[PDB]
């Protein structure tokens, strides 16, 4: 066989891209930043009907002013959002305030490269990290398993990824709404997905400085989409 | 490194099989054969001794049957110094337990806690796991009288009565056919014998080549006797079932 | 913590124990039970340093009520008096012993006998007709090896047992607050409400 | 210490040793989940091979956890021991630090966080097991159904199965169940449960296994004419 | 740094065979003869001595060696794996026997201390097996005279006679022609002497050959006198002279 | 075969063709040399100048141990850097327990071991340098050179490198014309010549001398660097002998 | 220190005095003795100042832990055993705490546990804990009903720190009020015993022991 | 081929494979430069983003007051070197009162560097650094390669591309060297170097990042409108 910290000819790292490939196999996950707040939305992806649709949590709080979504091999995601958890609470027990989302991200991506012959191998999850601070205002994050991460206006992951980006190029600009970038997310998830979006297979979430992180419940979503039907007919 | 010369012996096989498990039940069928009977007042333990010289000294020897404490007992097929690494271990074991709780050890707790020990060879550590096979026969206040095998694997099962090490799907199917529940120990000896004969790969059996146990309540009154046959007794046993 | 009472009559298991807790010059509660449930079939009360009592006592129930769910059967109450024991017996020699002495009252089923055991905090156990730890002894044995017969009944065993608390409120320094009792027979364990 | 890293991705992105420990559980006798309005009910298959068995003494291939809580599983039955000791330990210390028995939800999540971290641990190989975790939250009423499996995934379901044959199971429960009217009776629960081990077992004599959990930690487990009595009516109903 | 062999170097084939062991079984096939005779009386052992050069001083290698009083140990295979193996052997009977019941343990429970060291270098991180096989006489108050076997697995047998190494089954055929159970101690040093010669091609002599008895206790050899129930060794080893005396009346 | 593909592995001749591999890193680096002389030692290293970027004087190769004791190599630079820092732990707990600063010999025996350590175990890469280095101590003088297999002598004169041959030859000349000794100015010259002579086996990128020495009665038995007029005059002397 | 809480038929009253002290040396006297650990928890402080200030500090972020953990508020009785078997690690180290930890949650209704150094843990009714506890629980006790309106609840709790506060020369400063309803907890306000004791004293005609 | 499994096998012409795929990565980078003059030493770098909705990955490290570093490569690997350096200044600072030299800094990477290359389980650092201070002999300029190699140097480059502004600096060396007691000239320079690298992409507001330290100048990073100047 071979070394887990092994770089190849083209100087990447063996491990590192392999697990990359694991997450384009994951469920849709996508994020879209705003003035007014920031947006989270993810595609459940049950297996079998008999499965509990509400049972599959995609998105996460990490504290009042930060969430998160994943996308992948999501059960490597747990020690993650437990670190994150840890590290948030932490910061505020040192510090009497809130830690900013980079350095909430930056703490996550440290423990990614923490593998070798320490863990056995690199996560097979991404993550999109949202969240709010009173320095640099609300701001999305994507946090691979390389260590690296890059904040972003809007960003797709996941399966449906390259072809959501594109699409949310041509979307985007500095003026929208949050009732704007709800109906993008749907729009966009719609798309992307296998089977016809609704308010059991698909999940919405937000977070904004005066109610903080919030998970939408299938009632408030379905609303949403139906508003969503209602407009692309509209001409 | 030295990663080039490790044979990675706790991995799966692409159908979902543990490599060397499966190689260490292989070299167990080629062991002695080892059978336990268990009938209403009591259990019989019968084993062939692998081939043997006549210049071997036969009265002080042990290979096949050995005694854990006072009410249980195991018959061994596969390496023998693998197996009293495991019976030490299980010795121990139950000296803990009456150490703690001032009660002899139930049968099926000793049995588990042996089997978690061979589960662990086959899940971490990077070693080859114990070749060995046991069948356990003992007697406890709650399930009364036990049989119970064990594997490399780690897993452990139930008996009315049961064969481990060669011939055990000819030795299984002779049981399944004489068997029946309301057997006494006597008959159960004889069942035990005429099994092994008709399965050895020898030309004869002979009371040289077998180890041969009881365990009954018949000592005087509500309590359990250990018998480890000597030589001249199963000379006789086998006399008085007509076999020699 | 101070009193703690124990009586084992024909058909059962009687354990009696004080209800205050008193810290400095302040009685802080006068209703405190002083016991827990191991089995159905075994009760242990306990007495001593502060803290120490409880968690230990917890510490015995969380390893018992694991032994029942692994084996899907009810340990004797020897055997969990031994367990105890040795558990004590570890913690004199540690870097920090627990500071806590116990009784513990139970009903054999397979027997059909109850069973009293006393434990000190050395790990010093003793099978008894009547037990008790603490200066309450000073008082109660003396009384019980007069009045104690081994054939008695469980109503018996009460009266006798008010006999015990009443000589204790006539002589006993310091108010205690009365005693909360338990019975643990065949039919497993009852707290009695009026005493 | 033994520190080589078993479990690592491929050039495709797929974790080997994950996915043949799937292929363990493939194996395993087949194990079913069915909660009806007011109860869940666990059946498990025992394969016929292994006569002269002594039924008393031989390991349940269902476990209780806890008094309210039981695991079922399909795959290497050594692997399971582990997982339930594990399970059967967090129980009484959960108990002992919150004051109160584990949700079912938070018993799943443990032992399926325990499944995941021998995923990405050096020297140990996955679980080769699945399970399915079923009960009553203390002091509630609403049936719990979870299923785990060795990559650490967990979730929720109204109906399930796991092990040899488990797809042909889950198609006839995919018809067979509704989620709009569940199973309202214990009695319903059980025939449904039988049923479909029907459709893989062979012969409903010393085959199959019921166990039946209803609120407030009553737990009991059926003995073979009670069973039996379930597969002659059925039989008689068919025959038409 | 560090040992990184941390796994087993010994593991099952296909077909359940243990390579190592096998091939450790095999180093000692090739190894010279050594034997062992139990008598009514007492127990002989006996091997050649192989010279690697004649300016070589075969007197300083002793491949019959003392373990206790009353037990001695010889050997057919790897010479430095037994010298090591008789160090180990010397130091188990005192820790984890003498030091706790002020008396020397018994052939059989010695001899299961040595197979147990070489169980682990069968399943142990790191090591190969142990390229030897011993053959270990004693004698004790409660089980009388007794000889072992014990091969690189670990596994042990009793004997009553028997042979191993290079010429080991054509010696142990002719031992079962001699054999009887009334052969007294003399008798059975006797036919260890007529085994060997068939074996040995060169010189036969006391120089050449080694050979240790369990026989008798020995005062002459205790080194102090005043203690009753000490009575001294049970084990000799024979000398040059002693084997040429016998070799006469051959 | 395979062989040669794990450190500390015998081929059937007897050889660790890892060492070998090693010794290849050490033919590519650039020169070094050493000269034993009347009462010390001086040492003398090419430095290829890449780039007119690199400023003069100011990546400095020569190393300092002890107080006493100078170190050059040829070969993977950083592998020289973590054997010299060894040297300096071990040359600090001699001097800890003894008092007295490390002899040369002792010192060399001090490397000696720790470089053949990395030829017994197929978890660590042998040493990709050869060490040049001596002192002067209360016995006098000594030049040692050492190599990756954990080999050393004592030498006269020493050399390594890509032009080594020459440097050798040149070497060679010096013993031979020199049997009563050559003092501790000459040899210092005679440094710089065999550099620039030696500099024909690299003669693309043109380069930078540095010098260091050790002597009894010039440097007062301690370690400095050639350096100013010294060091000109050294290669003035130089210049005139390639022309 | 003097604190108090009882429990009663509209919920539960804490009163706490503010003053802090090195031997006979007044340190402070406007030391916040509650700790708002969350809408429906709160902690009290008795003891080592350092001691109750930084664990029940800590005992928020665990009880903060749990909630994103488990989603669901943490139970007083969970909460208050984190806090005892902490310190329980801690004993005979010299940790020197007296505390109680008061909330409401949906399962256990209104509910006090006493908790100190030693590793006591008591769920009660009513506690008085600090250096004038006898003083406070003198006033408390002999005035106590369940059926106390929140109004009456509430001076109670005031007038047994006033109480405390003249008496004990380790107590002082001014009085905080809190009350624990099912809907969590309110403050009622910082109370000076400069102005309060005088006007409780015109008002109520007790005090009479000191000169008017 | 057959000996770049691990970073503790040699080849057999001597050469150490994984350290130099480890180096193949510095090229892949984007480019940064570095130069130097006796009173100032100057870092510029391209930043290079993802996609036009992304941000611009940061090639700019403070490690103390004096001194500081720009990266091309593995950027976690980078922030590990850099924290190491910012402990070891610290050090320095508190135990001795003493500002770390430039030099020594660079002796403590490659000592850090050449450890991951001689033992088996590990592996190489997969970045380049650039780093420049001021300490008491004036101002410094160095680079660091992931092999252990440490250089000073008055000016250099390294990333994709960095062959263009390596030459021009070369030719330029008797001109920059010289601008002694003038920030802005010294940056210009240095913006004008980095240009040489460019293809088919120019210098914009939120793409370049410049830093600089001094005499009389603590070690400061430039980005968004403040490099609006030099564009
Ligand atoms: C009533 C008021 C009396 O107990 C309350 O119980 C309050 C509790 C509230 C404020 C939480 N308790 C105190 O005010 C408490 C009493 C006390 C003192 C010392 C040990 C235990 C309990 N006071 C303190 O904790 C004071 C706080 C003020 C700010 C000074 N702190 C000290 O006395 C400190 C630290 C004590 C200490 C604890 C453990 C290890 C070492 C030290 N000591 C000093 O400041 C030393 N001293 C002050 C006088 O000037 C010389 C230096």
């Amino acid at each position: 066989d071979r070394g887990v910290s092994t770089f190849s000819p083209e100087g990447r790292l063996f491990q590192v891209e392999y697990s990359l490939e694991a997450i384009k196999l994951g469920s849709t996950a996508i994020g879209i930043a705003t003035k007014e707040g920031v947006v989270l939305g993810v595609e459940k992806r049950a297996t079998s009907p008999l499965l509990e649709s509400d049972s599959i949590e995609k998105i996460v709080e990490i504290d009042r002013h930060i969430g998160c979504a994943m996308s992948g091999l999501t059960a490597d995601a747990r020690s993650m959002i437990e670190h994150a958890r840890t590290a948030a609470v932490t910061h505020n027990l040192y510090y009497d305030e809130d830690i900013n989302v980079e350095s909430l991200t930056q703490s996550v991506c440290d423990l990614a490269l923490r593998f070798g012959e320490l863990m056995s191998r690199p996560f097979g999850v991404a993550l999109l990290i949202a969240g709010h601070d009173a320095d640099d205002g609300y701001q999305l994050f994507h946090a691979e398993p390389s260590g690296t991460f890059y904040r972003y206006n809007a960003k797709a992951i996941g399966s449906g990824s390259e072809g959501a980006q594109a699409e949310l190029l041509n979307e985007w600009h500095s003026s929208l709404t949050l009732k704007e970038a709800e109906l993008l997310v749907l729009k966009i998830l719609k798309q992307v997905m296998e089977e016809k979006l609704d308010e059991n297979n698909a999940q919405l979430s937000c977070i904004t400085k005066q109610d903080g992180f919030k998970i939408y419940d299938n009632e408030k979503t379905a609303e949403l989409i139906k508003e969503l039907k209602e407009k692309e007919a509209a001409e | 490194g030295s990663r080039r010369y490790d044979s990675r012996t706790t991995i799966f096989s692409p159908e979902g099989r543990l490599y060397q498990v499966e190689y260490a039940l292989e070299s167990i069928s080629h062991a002695g054969t080892a059978i336990g009977i268990m009938a209403s007042d009591g259990i019989v333990l019968a084993a062939e001794r692998k081939v043997t010289s006549t210049l071997l000294e036969q009265d002080t020897s042990t290979e096949k049957l050995y005694k854990l404490n006072d009410k249980i007992a195991v018959a061994v097929a596969g390496l023998t110094a693998d197996a009293e690494i495991l019976i030490n271990t299980a010795r121990i074991h139950a000296q803990n337990y009456l150490k703690t709780y001032n009660e002899d050890i139930p049968v099926e707790i000793l049995v588990r806690r042996l089997s978690d020990i061979k589960q662990g060879y086959t899940q971490h550590g990077g070693l080859r796991p114990f070749g060995v096979s046991f069948i356990y026969a003992g007697y406890d206040d709650r399930y009364g009288y036990q049989l119970y095998t064990s594997n490399p694997s780690g897993n452990y099962t139930g008996w009315k009565a049961i064969s481990v090490g060669a011939n055990t799907s000819a030795a299984q199917t002779l049981l399944q056919m004489d068997y029946k529940d309301d057997m006494k120990v006597d008959d159960a000896i004889e069942l035990a014998l005429k099994t092994l004969s008709k399965t050895t790969d020898s030309s004869a059996l002979t009371y040289d080549r077998l180890e041969f146990a009881t365990i009954r309540k018949g000592a005087n009154d509500g309590e359990v006797y250990q018998k480890i046959f000597k030589p001249q007794e199963i000379k006789d046993i086998l006399v008085k079932t007509g076999i020699t | 913590m101070d009193i703690i009472l124990g009586i084992r009559v024909q058909d059962s298991v009687i354990l009696a124990s004080s209800k205050a807790v008193t810290r400095g010059i302040s009685v802080l509660k006068d209703s405190d039970d002083k016991t827990r449930q191991l089995s159905p079939h075994t009760l242990m009360s306990f007495a001593g340093e502060a803290g120490d009592t409880v968690q230990f006592a917890e510490y015995i129930q969380a390893n018992i009520q694991l032994y029942s769910i692994r084996e899907d059967y009810e340990l004797s109450p020897q055997a969990v008096s031994s367990f105890v024991r040795q558990e004590l017996a570890k913690s004199i020699r540690s870097r920090r012993p627990y500071q806590v002495n116990v009784l513990i009252g139970g009903y054999d089923k397979k027997k059909n006998k109850p069973e009293l055991y006393q434990i000190d905090y050395l790990g010093t156990k003793v099978e008894l007709p009547y037990g008790a730890h603490g200066y309450s002894g000073f008082y109660t044995f003396s009384l019980l090896d007069h009045h104690y017969r081994p054939d008695m009944t469980t109503e018996e065993g009460l009266d006798l047992l008010k006999l015990c608390v009443q000589e204790l409120e006539k002589r006993m320094p310091m108010d205690f607050k009365g005693v909360i009792v338990k019975i643990v027979d065949k039919d497993g364990i009852r707290q009695v409400d009026d005493f | 210490g033994y520190d080589r890293a078993l479990s690592i991705f491929s050039p495709d992105g797929h974790i080997f040793q994950v996915e043949y420990a799937l292929e363990a559980v493939k194996r395993g006798t087949c194990a079913v989940g069915v909660k009806g309005k007011n109860c869940v009910v666990l059946g498990c298959e025992r394969r016929s091979t292994l006569k002269l068995q002594d039924t008393r003494i031989t390991p349940s291939k269902v476990s209780k956890i806890d008094s309210h809580v039981v695991l079922s599983f399909s795959g290497l039955n050594a692997d399971s021991r582990i997982l339930i000791e594990k399970a059967r330990v967090e129980a009484q210390s959960h108990r002992l630090t919150l004051e109160d028995p584990v949700t079912v939800e938070y018993l799943t999540r443990y032992v399926a966080g325990v499944q995941q971290r021998y995923t990405q641990s050096g020297g140990v190989r996955p679980f080769g097991v699945s399970t399915l975790i079923a009960g009553f939250d203390p002091r509630d009423d609403e049936p719990k159904l979870y299923q785990t499996e060795p990559s650490g995934i967990y979730s929720s379901w109204s109906a399930q199965t796991i092990g040899r044959n488990s797809k042909t199971v889950r198609e006839f429960l995919e018809k067979n169940y509704d989620r709009k009217e569940p199973p309202a009776t214990v009695e319903e629960c059980v025939k449904l449960t039988v049923r479909s081990l029907l459709e893989v077992v062979q012969t409903g004599a010393k085959n199959i296994e019921i166990t039946v959990v209803k609120p407030d930690s009553d737990i009991v487990a059926l003995s073979s004419e009670e069973i039996n009595q379930y597969v002659t009516q059925i039989e008689q109903e068919k025959q038409e | 740094m560090t040992d990184r062999y941390s796994f087993s170097l010994t593991t099952f084939s296909p077909s359940g065979k243990l390579g190592q062991i096998d091939y450790a079984l095999t180093a000692v096939k090739q190894g010279v003869t050594s034997l062992g005779i139990k008598a009514t009386n007492g127990v002989v052992i006996a091997t050649e001595k192989k010279s690697s050069s004649p300016l070589a001083m075969s007197e300083t290698l002793s491949k019959v060696s003392l373990l206790t009083p009353d037990i001695g140990a010889v050997y057919s295979g790897m010479g430095p794996d037994y010298r090591v193996l008789v160090d180990k052997s010397r130091k188990v009977a005192h820790t984890s026997y003498k030091r706790i019941y002020g008396e020397y343990p018994p052939t059989k429970l010695l001899v299961s201390e040595v197979a147990k060291i070489m169980q682990e270098a069968t399943q142990s991180g790191g090591v190969r097996p142990f390229g030897v096989s011993l053959l270990i006489a004693g004698h004790d108050e409660f089980n009388g005279f007794s000889l072992y076997q014990v091969d690189p697995s670990g596994s042990y047998f009793p004997w009553k006679a028997t042979a191993i190494g290079k010429g080991s089954v054509a010696a142990k055929t002719f031992l079962e022609k001699r054999w009887n159970d009334e052969l007294e101690l003399e008798d059975a040093i006797h036919i260890a002497l007529l085994t060997l010669k068939e074996s040995v091609e060169g010189e036969f002599n006391g120089d050449t050959i080694e050979l240790a008895i369990i026989g008798d206790e020995n005062p002459d050899l205790l080194g102090y006198t005043g203690i009753p129930t000490d009575k001294g060794p049970r084990f000799r080893k024979l000398t040059s002279q002693e084997i040429n005396d016998r070799l006469e009346a051959l | 075969t395979g062989y040669d593909l794990s450190n500390s592995v015998f081929s059937p001749d007897g050889r660790n063709f890892q060492v070998e591999y090693a010794v290849k890193a050490v033919e590519n680096g650039t020169t070094s040399i050493g000269i034993k002389c009347n009462d010390g030692v001086v040492f003398a290293v090419e430095k290829l100048i890449t780039s007119k970027l690199l400023v003069p004087q100011k990546n400095v190769k020569i190393q300092v141990v002890d107080r006493h004791i100078g170190c050059v190599y040829s070969g993977l630079i950083p592998d020289g850097r973590h054997l010299v820092n060894r040297g300096r732990e071990e040359a600090a707990s001699f001097k800890k327990l003894y008092k007295t600063p490390i002899p040369i010999p002792a010192f060399a025996d001090r490397l000696g071991q720790y470089v053949q350590a990395h030829t017994l175990y197929n978890s660590v890469r042998p040493f990709g340098v050869s060490t040049i280095f001596g002192g002067v101590d209360k016995n006098g003088a000594h030049l040692y050179m050492l190599e990756p297999s954990g080999s050393y002598w004592g030498y006269k004169g020493a050399a390594t490198g890509k032009g080594r041959q020459s440097a050798k030859a040149e070497l060679e000349k010096l013993v031979d014309h020199h049997p009563e000794g050559l003092s501790a100015r000459e040899a210092v010259k005679q440094a710089a010549k065999i550099i620039y002579l030696a500099h024909e086996d690299n003669k693309e990128k043109d380069f930078e001398l540095e010098i260091s020495w050790c002597s009894l009665s010039e440097t007062n038995g301690l370690h400095k660097f050639v350096k100013g007029d010294l060091l000109q005059e050294a290669i003035d002397f130089a210049q005139k002998e390639i022309n | 220190t003097t604190t108090l809480a009882f429990r009663f038929q509209g919920g539960i009253i804490v009163a706490v005095d503010s003053r802090a002290t090195a031997g006979n040396w007044v340190a402070s006297q406007t030391v916040k003795k509650v700790i708002e650990i969350n809408p429906f928890l709160l902690g009290t402080m008795a003891g080592g100042v350092a001691d109750c200030q930084f664990w029940e500090t800590w005992l928020g972020s665990q009880c903060r832990l749990h909630e994103l953990r488990e989603k669901e508020r943490i139970s007083v009785a969970a909460a208050s055993k984190i806090l005892s078997n902490l310190v329980y690690q801690y004993k005979g180290a010299g940790l020197s705490m007296g505390t109680m930890i008061c909330g409401y949650t949906r399962k256990e209704g209104p509910t006090i546990y006493y908790v100190d150094s030693d590793g006591t843990r008591l769920k009660g009714d009513i506690f008085c804990v600090g250096s004038g506890q006898t003083f406070a629980y003198g006033v408390l006790d002999s005035n106590y009903k369940w059926d106390l309106s929140v109004e009456d609840a509430l001076y109670l709790g005031k007038r047994s720190i006033l109480a405390a506060a003249h008496r004990d020369a380790y107590s002082g400063g001014s009085v905080n009020l809190y009350h624990v309803t099912e809907d969590g907890w309110i403050y009622h306000g910082n109370h000076d015993v400069g102005e309060l004791f005088w006007k409780v004293k015109e008002e109520e005609g007790s005090f009479n022991n000191v000169i008017g | 081929n057959n000996y770049d499994g691990d970073t503790v096998t040699f080849s057999p012409t001597g050469r150490l494979f994984q350290v130099e795929y480890a180096l193949e990565a510095i090229k892949q980078g984007s480019v940064t430069v570095g130069l130097r003059s006796n009173t100032h030493a100057v870092l510029v770098a391209l930043k290079r983003n993802a996609d036009e909705l992304s941000s611009y990955q940061k090639k700019i490290i403070k490690c103390d007051e004096h001194m500081g570093l720009s990266l091309a490569g593995l950027a976690p690997d980078a922030r590990v070197l850099s924290n190491y350096l910012r402990q070891q200044c610290n050090y320095s600072s508190l135990v001795f009162n003493r500002k770390l030299a430039v030099e020594r800094a660079g002796h403590l990477l490659c000592d850090k560097a050449q450890k991951n290359t001689q033992s088996y389980g590990g592996r190489p650092y997969g970045v380049g650094l650039l780093i420049i201070g001021y300490d008491k002999s004036g101002a410094h300029l160095l680079e660091f390669q992931p092999s252990g190699n440490v250089t000073e140097l008055y000016g250099t480059a390294i990333g994709a591309r960095s062959q263009g502004a390596k030459t021009y600096l070369e030719r330029t060396l008797d001109t920059f060297i010289k601008i002694d007691g003038n920030p802005d000239e010294l940056i210009k320079a240095g913006v004008e170097a980095i240009s040489q690298s460019l293809r088919d992409e120019s210098l914009t507001v939120d793409n370049l990042s410049i830093a600089i330290v001094g005499k009389d100048t603590p070690f400061t990073i430039y980005d968004g409108e403040a490099v609006a100047k030099y564009i």
